[PDB]
DNA sequence: GTCGTAAATCATGC
DNA sequence: GCATGATTTACGAC
Protein backbone atom coordinates (compact mmCIF):
# COMPACT_ATOMS: atom_id res chain seq x y z
CA UNK A 1 0.00 0.00 0.00
CA UNK A 2 1.30 3.32 1.36
CA UNK A 3 4.60 1.61 2.37
CA UNK A 4 18.30 11.28 2.30
CA UNK A 5 21.06 10.68 5.22
CA UNK A 6 20.86 8.97 8.77
CA UNK A 7 19.70 11.60 11.81
CA UNK A 8 23.02 12.67 13.75
CA UNK A 9 22.32 13.79 16.98
CA UNK A 10 24.97 16.98 17.23
CA UNK A 11 27.41 17.59 20.21
CA UNK A 12 26.40 19.68 23.32
CA UNK A 13 28.69 22.18 22.03
CA UNK A 14 26.95 22.07 18.70
CA UNK A 15 23.79 22.72 19.80
CA UNK A 16 24.30 24.62 23.00
CA UNK A 17 26.04 26.87 20.80
CA UNK A 18 23.18 27.04 18.60
CA UNK A 19 21.01 27.87 21.19
CA UNK A 20 22.83 31.02 22.11
CA UNK A 21 22.54 32.65 18.40
CA UNK A 22 19.10 31.87 18.48
CA UNK A 23 18.62 33.86 21.92
CA UNK A 24 19.69 37.09 20.09
CA UNK A 25 17.75 36.52 16.76
CA UNK A 26 15.69 33.81 15.55
CA UNK A 27 16.22 34.33 12.11
CA UNK A 28 19.90 34.82 11.48
CA UNK A 29 21.87 35.83 8.33
CA UNK A 30 22.91 34.32 5.37
CA UNK A 31 26.88 35.43 6.13
CA UNK A 32 26.55 34.37 10.08
CA UNK A 33 24.41 30.83 9.26
CA UNK A 34 27.84 30.92 7.00
CA UNK A 35 29.94 31.65 10.59
CA UNK A 36 27.97 29.16 12.53
CA UNK A 37 28.47 26.34 10.04
CA UNK A 38 32.62 27.14 9.80
CA UNK A 39 33.12 27.00 14.26
CA UNK A 40 30.27 24.18 14.22
CA UNK A 41 31.25 21.59 12.23
CA UNK A 42 27.95 21.69 9.76
CA UNK A 43 27.13 22.67 6.26
CA UNK A 44 25.43 25.95 4.95
CA UNK A 45 21.90 23.99 4.92
CA UNK A 46 22.25 21.74 8.56
CA UNK A 47 22.20 25.75 10.23
CA UNK A 48 19.56 26.59 8.13
CA UNK A 49 17.02 23.47 9.23
CA UNK A 50 18.13 23.51 12.45
CA UNK A 51 16.76 27.24 12.90
CA UNK A 52 13.47 25.79 10.71
CA UNK A 53 13.07 23.35 13.58
CA UNK A 54 13.83 25.35 16.76
CA UNK A 55 11.81 27.91 15.28
CA UNK A 56 8.79 25.73 15.27
CA UNK A 57 9.71 24.40 18.63
CA UNK A 58 8.96 27.54 20.92
CA UNK A 59 5.68 27.21 18.98
CA UNK A 60 5.07 23.87 19.88
CA UNK A 61 5.63 25.06 23.56
CA UNK A 62 4.00 28.33 23.47
CA UNK A 63 0.84 26.86 22.38
CA UNK A 64 -2.82 26.53 23.48
CA UNK B 1 12.14 17.82 28.14
CA UNK B 2 8.84 15.92 28.62
CA UNK B 3 10.45 12.97 28.25
CA UNK B 4 10.74 13.14 31.84
CA UNK B 5 7.25 13.82 32.93
CA UNK B 6 6.10 10.27 30.73
CA UNK B 7 3.16 8.27 31.04
CA UNK B 8 1.54 5.58 29.03
CA UNK B 9 -1.66 6.16 27.90
CA UNK B 10 -4.37 4.51 29.00
CA UNK B 11 -5.67 1.20 27.93
CA UNK B 12 -9.18 1.93 26.70
CA UNK B 13 -7.46 5.46 24.75
CA UNK B 14 -4.82 2.62 23.32
CA UNK B 15 -8.12 0.84 21.72
CA UNK B 16 -9.25 3.92 20.13
CA UNK B 17 -5.84 5.24 18.03
CA UNK B 18 -5.16 1.22 17.24
CA UNK B 19 -8.56 1.24 15.77
CA UNK B 20 -8.23 4.01 13.32
CA UNK B 21 -4.59 2.78 12.45
CA UNK B 22 -5.66 -0.60 11.66
CA UNK B 23 -9.22 0.33 10.14
CA UNK B 24 -7.56 2.39 7.69
CA UNK B 25 -4.49 0.38 6.68
CA UNK B 26 -4.56 2.51 3.03
CA UNK B 27 -3.94 5.71 4.41
CA UNK B 28 -2.82 6.04 8.22
CA UNK B 29 -3.17 10.01 7.77
CA UNK B 30 -5.67 11.27 10.25
CA UNK B 31 -6.99 14.41 9.36
CA UNK B 32 -6.60 18.23 10.95
CA UNK B 33 -10.45 17.69 12.11
CA UNK B 34 -10.35 13.74 12.46
CA UNK B 35 -7.12 13.94 15.14
CA UNK B 36 -8.79 17.19 16.85
CA UNK B 37 -11.53 14.70 17.42
CA UNK B 38 -9.97 11.59 18.10
CA UNK B 39 -7.64 13.56 20.73
CA UNK B 40 -10.78 14.51 22.73
CA UNK B 41 -11.53 11.33 23.26
CA UNK B 42 -8.48 9.90 24.30
CA UNK B 43 -7.97 12.95 26.54
CA UNK B 44 -4.41 14.14 25.36
CA UNK B 45 -3.54 16.38 22.92
CA UNK B 46 -3.51 16.62 19.25
CA UNK B 47 0.35 16.96 19.41
CA UNK B 48 0.48 13.54 21.40
CA UNK B 49 -2.16 11.90 18.81
CA UNK B 50 0.36 12.77 15.99
CA UNK B 51 3.16 11.67 17.86
CA UNK B 52 0.93 8.59 18.36
CA UNK B 53 0.90 8.27 14.77
CA UNK B 54 4.36 9.09 14.22
CA UNK B 55 5.40 6.84 16.27
CA UNK B 56 3.15 3.56 15.15
CA UNK B 57 3.58 4.45 11.62
CA UNK B 58 7.28 3.51 11.58
CA UNK B 59 7.03 0.87 14.51
CA UNK B 60 4.51 -0.68 12.27
CA UNK B 61 6.54 -1.12 9.79
CA UNK B 62 9.64 -2.72 11.00
CA UNK B 63 7.07 -5.60 11.73
CA UNK B 64 6.58 -7.46 8.13
CA UNK B 65 6.79 -10.74 10.28
CA UNK B 66 5.17 -10.60 13.13
CA UNK B 67 1.85 -10.82 14.19
CA UNK B 68 0.82 -7.00 13.55
CA UNK B 69 -1.67 -8.20 11.21
CA UNK B 70 -4.00 -7.17 14.36
CA UNK B 71 -6.07 -5.85 11.71
CA UNK B 72 -8.87 -7.63 13.28
CA UNK B 73 -11.56 -5.08 12.33
CA UNK B 74 -14.01 -4.87 10.74
C1' DG C 1 9.64 31.15 5.02
C1' DT C 2 6.24 27.44 7.49
C1' DC C 3 4.16 22.72 8.32
C1' DG C 4 3.64 17.69 8.10
C1' DT C 5 6.48 14.03 8.11
C1' DA C 6 10.18 9.79 8.43
C1' DA C 7 13.53 8.27 11.18
C1' DA C 8 17.15 7.62 14.68
C1' DT C 9 17.26 8.38 19.34
C1' DC C 10 15.93 9.50 23.75
C1' DA C 11 13.80 8.80 28.53
C1' DT C 12 11.05 6.45 31.08
C1' DG C 13 7.43 2.67 32.72
C1' DC C 14 7.05 -1.69 34.22
C1' DG D 1 14.80 -5.85 29.20
C1' DC D 2 12.02 -3.96 25.64
C1' DA D 3 7.44 -1.25 25.05
C1' DT D 4 6.28 3.41 24.61
C1' DG D 5 5.77 8.37 24.53
C1' DA D 6 8.48 12.64 23.50
C1' DT D 7 12.36 14.76 21.27
C1' DT D 8 15.82 15.57 17.94
C1' DT D 9 17.86 15.62 12.60
C1' DA D 10 16.45 15.93 7.88
C1' DC D 11 13.58 16.61 3.79
C1' DG D 12 10.03 17.72 0.74
C1' DA D 13 5.23 20.49 0.27
C1' DC D 14 3.78 24.75 -0.74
Amino acid sequence: EWTRKKRKPYSKFQTLELEKEFLFNAYVSKQKRWELARNLQLTERQVKIWFQNRRMKNKKNSQR
Amino acid sequence: DARRKRRNFSKQASEILNEYFYSHLSNPYPSEEAKEELARKCGITVSQVSNWFGNKRIRYKKNIGKAQEEANLY
